[PDB]
């Protein structure tokens, strides 16, 4: 999971 | 003829319309923006999903801010007379009101203004859908246990996340929002009005996803998407 | 029992819930804000409309920013366990993100945060509706000829106007948005899901209203309202 | 007609  | 009703957009033009997908994965090093691992999964899912809805899909990859503006200008100057609707999907880094080209930011309003009722006459009165997978800020959701028509009419902005919030993308599975959106379009586009589809996307994202991180700051976080409708009619992707 | 479906909010609690109407007409002279002629028409229309939907309506008039915050704090600390939903209507001057008390502005986010899923547990999972008749800026529409659930989940913001735009209020008839909203609730609350009602409000405001002014700057202008949905289910004001 |  990564943030944009 | 008999009684007629006027509550849903006319979606039986010869063409459903364009689906422009801007897939920004790799950013110029000077911007300091990371590569958006998993976005190709999103882009491929969207292409197939909207193909099956009979949209003329155009995928564009790694566009500069200048290329984004020129592309959208050029698309807004096409003749859409035979098209029922217009769809644009933006996959990138972002902030509130902003989407990133590979070399710097673009105002969302600059992009969408090209399609205003007074600036793109062949889409006047037709639904203009903008689907945005990008952050809108840096807030994290901790969750809780359980003069004839306005120029801004007939736009729909399907935001991946609430105002001010990060948006989540899984490097293996794609983004929570785009994953859910495609799944719900696949299952319900022949059955539900579009706001009801997007409501199912809201529920799927809100209930089925939670971040996992070794970093306590970013761990166990939740997301709710944000439907922003200036539509004036119901939108069904099928017709009689 | 047989197959069950889970797509719509449970609206058969013993009570529909509260409808808080904040009607700010007269502003402290030092603020320089004009009196909002016609807002009493709006407030009375809303009271009757939501009365007929079986909401417990509370009308409040001419509240300071301090009184607004304390009222909403106090309401968020009530026990809503027996209530299906919560509605708050704000009638005032405004800017983007801001509503005016009689003596100065209040952040909309400060008001709505009291009702977050983690801060008002007796409304967790229940629809929280905020209906806002107020400007969101100073732009004018010229028109064109024709961790379990997110804390921000289950909110709906029914804005009278698009982001960045003025909102229009007629001193005799009430505001375009509230007029249309009440009329559409009256006609369709026993028939349509709430997003479809609000879409009819969008169309009514967009098509049936146009400003008349001796001032060319403010003449012949149009308005489109703005539905912002973080709801996770369909919302019907009736039940079986 | 007036603006808010
Ligand atoms: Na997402
Ligand atoms: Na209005």
């Amino acid at each position: 999971d990564e943030v944009d | 003829s008999g009684i007629s009703l006027d509550n849903s957009y006319k979606m039986d033009y010869p063409e459903m319309g364009l689906c422009i997908i801007i897939n920004n994965k790799n950013f110029h090093k000077s911007t300091g923006m990371t590569s958006r691992s998993g976005t190709d999964v999103d882009a491929a899912n969207l292409r197939e999903t909207f193909r099956n809805l009979k949209y003329e899909v155009r995928n564009k990859n790694d566009l500069t801010r200048e290329e984004i503006v020129e592309l959208m200008r050029d698309v807004s100057k096409e003749d859409h007379s035979k098209r029922s609707s217009f769809v644009c999907v933006l996959l990138s880094h972002g902030e509130e009101g902003i989407i990133f080209g590979t070399n710097g930011p673009v105002d969302l309003k600059k992009i969408t203004n090209f399609f205003r009722g007074d600036r793109c006459r062949s889409l006047t009165g037709k639904p203009k859908l903008f689907i945005i997978q990008a952050c809108r800020g840096t807030e994290l959701d901790c969750g809780i246990e359980t003069h004839k028509i306005p120029v801004e009419a007939d736009f729909l902005y399907a935001y991946s996340t609430a105002p001010g919030y990060y948006s989540w993308r899984n490097s293996k599975d794609g983004s929570w929002f785009i994953q859910s959106l495609c799944a719900m379009l696949k299952q319900y586009a022949d059955k539900l009005e579009f706001m009801h589809i997007l409501t199912r996307v809201n529920r799927k994202v809100a209930t089925e996803f939670e971040s996992f991180s070794f970093d306590a700051t970013f761990h166990a976080k939740k997301q709710i998407p944000c439907i922003s409708s200036m539509l004036t009619k119901e939108l069904y992707f099928y017709h009689l």
